[PDB]
């Protein structure tokens, strides 16, 4: 006994009603990119700041 | 002591040539006296980067 329904019987009338998380995407004009690389060597300067 | 200032060429009237040819006239980027103060805003490397 595991206590959970790892395999079910379902009929096919029920079949899409696993259909209930969300989730979020973004889009092809949206770019993501990591500014990890950026942080490479770190030569540069910076808007004075304290 | 270098300072930008809007200024304009001056177009002479010369409706009377010979009167306008004896008074000698003339324009410099010197000036005669200083800016007065409280009319001028000093900036620097610092300033412009903020």
């Amino acid at each position: 006994f595991i206590n959970k329904r790892i395999v079910e019987r379902v009929r096919v009338g029920q079949i899409l009603a696993v259909l209930n998380r969300r989730f979020v995407a973004y889009k092809g004009k949206m770019r993501i990119m990591d500014i990890t690389q950026s942080l490479k060597m770190g030569t540069k300067l910076a808007a004075p700041t304290v | 002591q270098v300072y930008m200032h809007r200024d304009m060429l001056p177009e002479p009237r010369l409706d009377d040539i010979e009167r306008f040819r004896q008074e000698g006239f003339y324009y410099t980027n010197m000036l005669e006296a200083p800016p007065e103060i409280d009319r001028v805003v000093q900036y620097t490397y610092e300033i412009a980067r903020l």
